[PDB]
RNA sequence: CAAGCUUGAGUCUCGUAGAGGGGGGUAGAAUUCCAGGUGUAGCGGUGAAAUGCGUAGAGAUCUGGAGGAAUACCGGUGGCGAAGGCGGCCCCCUGGACGAAGACUGACGCUCAGGUGCGAAAGCGUGGGGAGCAAACAGGAUUAGAUACCCUGGUAGUCCACGCCGUAAACGAUGUCGACUUGGAGGUUGUGCCCUUGAGGCGUGGCUUCCGGAGCUAACGCGUUAAGUCGACCGCCUGGGGA
């Protein structure tokens, strides 16, 4: 996420304007999946459980 | 029909980051969100699109 | 495979039965005939009809009584697996004599009634009730 | 797998014509030059495991071929074998 | 005879060499029956990313019909050379003639 | 036993999708390390700590370089494979599946005790390789104890070649092949047709997911991908412990 900060725009604006760019990239969800080792049986049983999860 | 070179409709299917946009965000069909995902891959090999947003 | 063409053709009359289907179609041969004969001559079908030339196709046309199909039960007792041929006096009656035993004798395939009274024994290809 | 050059090339020398694909002769013969073939490829790739199966296949189809013409032709048989260089 | 498009780019301080390798690829392709269909020098062109501390390289399309042999040979040519910073060949499953959009965007 | 027959099973032509297999190239992120610029007193770690690292200048930041291992996004009850399993990109060698149209062979088929081959991880042998992770082991903690869980380290191993081993909750805990039996909503991959199409409308195959009818089941559930209705052949069970 690169932010560029605009004109008569409000320091308060742009950092909520780089907390979504960070949202919408997955910034933080990414660096919390990585910290972690995690064994192809449970990414895999993640995913199957994820797909049980999506049908309502 | 879908080509590595054409990098003028290649860049409406990813991201800012340069990640490629998932076929849930874009609409695409699975078979050619396939095709796009090798081409944008064959593109950036021969680096006429980018891997990240830092270079 | 398609090893067993007799019990194939039980199965079919049986799955039909069961799904109430006007008829059931299926690849002739002169023995599925033989039986279509002795199934029709006895009322636990219709009518049978063999329609085509190289590659003959046998249809019978199912029976309905009131609210339930005519054939209770239909089982195929010789097979390929284990032969049974049984003696004129060994000959079994099926249902107490409600239903027909068929048998394949010297002199063609019949009930167990017909083969009994032909003093004849033979293969007991199915009970039908 | 086999080209359709080398294919064609087979189905005159062993059929009774240019469409007599499916003859027994024609069938082992194709068989045995993709066996034949095959010898190169898995000398240099000894761990293709996978595509060695596909060549068991070819080879135990062969022998049922093989075996099926020894017993409707025995004179067509004892031909085919010595054609092609096998034994049984 | 299989079909091939090759994308090779130079590094741009031999940019000079690029129409020689283009004479001497064409020669080893249709030396060996082979047919040339499509030919594009792209020229100087601005990188995405930095490769080897560049910005910018001498790009070059090829769409050729030549024998496993030749291409094989054009693979090594290009290891070999240090004038060439990357290089790419793709099986196509039929020739092409047709403007890229390198040319189109033009 | 003889001669057939073309619907079973093959062969042929053109295509289509695929992390199917084997080999060889190659790419960008990151970690660790080495080298240098800036900078200055902390860094790291935890529940809190401490062991550990740092004024021989760490950590942080920037630049250049070495090396190994794995391929973010795409990515999906997506796909492929007999199972085990298979994921960056490019080529070469190669196996299977499926579709459309005819032609060809003419029951050449199904199953399979014994036999043969394949077979995750760990482990073994020889020689390489070694960044990260980490049995063992060492140190710091926790605790009544703590041969653990947590922390700082770290060897085998994990990686490559060639051999070996032959086992897993190796699972759908469901053997293989064939025929038959109401439906609904999706996903994926062929193909025939129809329209002025920058999409849809109507069919017809292959595979797949959820739900469900009859039937089946001890129940749970299964339900045209059956655990329903039948047939061919094989494997296996016969109370628990001992085993
Ligand atoms: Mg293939
Ligand atoms: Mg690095
Ligand atoms: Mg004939
Ligand atoms: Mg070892
Ligand atoms: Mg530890
Ligand atoms: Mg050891
Ligand atoms: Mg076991
Ligand atoms: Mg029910
Ligand atoms: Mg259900
Ligand atoms: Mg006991």
């Amino acid at each position: 996420p690169v932010i560029k900060v605009r004109e008569n725009e409000p320091f308060d604006v742009a950092l909520r304007r780089f907390k979504r760019s960070c949202e919408k990239a997955g910034v933080l969800a990414e660096v919390r999946r990585r910290e972690f080792y995690e064994k192809p049986t449970t990414e895999r049983k993640r995913a199957k459980a994820s797909a049980v999860k999506r049908h309502a | 029909e879908i080509d590595y070179k054409d990098i003028a409709t290649l860049k409406n299917y990813i991201t800012e980051s340069g990640k490629i946009v998932p076929s849930r965000i874009t609409g695409t069909r699975a078979k050619y969100q396939r095709q796009l995902a090798r081409a944008i891959k064959r593109a950036r090999y021969l680096s006429l699109l980018p891997y990240t947003d830092r270079h | 495979s398609m090893q067993d063409p007799i019990a194939d053709m039980l199965t079919r009359i049986r799955n039909g039965q069961a799904a109430n289907k006007a008829a059931v179609t299926m690849p002739s041969s002169k023995l599925k005939v033989a039986i279509a004969n002795v199934l029709k001559e006895e009322g636990f079908i219709e009518d049978f009809k063999v329609e085509g030339d190289t590659k003959p196709e046998l249809e019978l046309t199912l029976k309905y009584f009131q609210g339930k199909a005519v054939v209770e039960s239909i089982q195929r007792v010789s097979r390929p697996g284990l032969r049974i041929y049984k003696r004129k006096d060994e000959l079994p009656k099926v249902m107490a004599g409600l239903g027909i035993a068929v048998v394949s004798t010297s002199k063609g395939v019949m009930t167990d009634r017909a083969a009994r009274q032909a003093g004849l024994g033979g293969e007991i290809i199915c009970y039908v009730a | 797998s086999l080209s359709t050059e080398a294919t064609a090339k087979i189905v005159s020398e062993f059929g009774r014509d240019a469409n007599d694909t499916g003859s027994t002769e024609v069938q082992v013969a194709l068989l045995t030059a993709q066996i034949n073939h095959l010898q190169g490829h898995f000398a240099e790739h000894k761990k293709d495991h996978h595509s060695r199966r596909g060549l068991l296949r070819m080879v135990s189809q062969r022998r049922k071929l093989l075996d099926y013409l020894k017993r409707k032709d025995v004179a067509r048989y004892t031909q085919l074998i010595e054609r092609l260089g096998l034994r049984r | 005879m299989r079909h091939y498009e090759i994308v090779f780019m130079v590094h741009p301080d031999q940019s000079e060499q690029v129409p020689g390798m283009i004479e001497r690829y064409t020669a080893a392709i249709t030396g060996a029956e082979g047919k040339i269909h499509r030919l594009e020098d792209w020229g100087r062109r601005q990188l995405a990313y930095p490769i080897n501390k560049l910005h910018k390289a001498h790009y070059v399309l090829m769409n050729v019909e030549a024998p496993q042999e030749v291409i094989d040979e054009l693979e090594t040519t290009f290891r070999f050379n240090d004038a060439v910073i990357r290089s790419m060949v793709m099986r196509t499953k039929h020739a092409v003639t047709e403007a890229s959009p390198m040319v189109k965007a033009k």
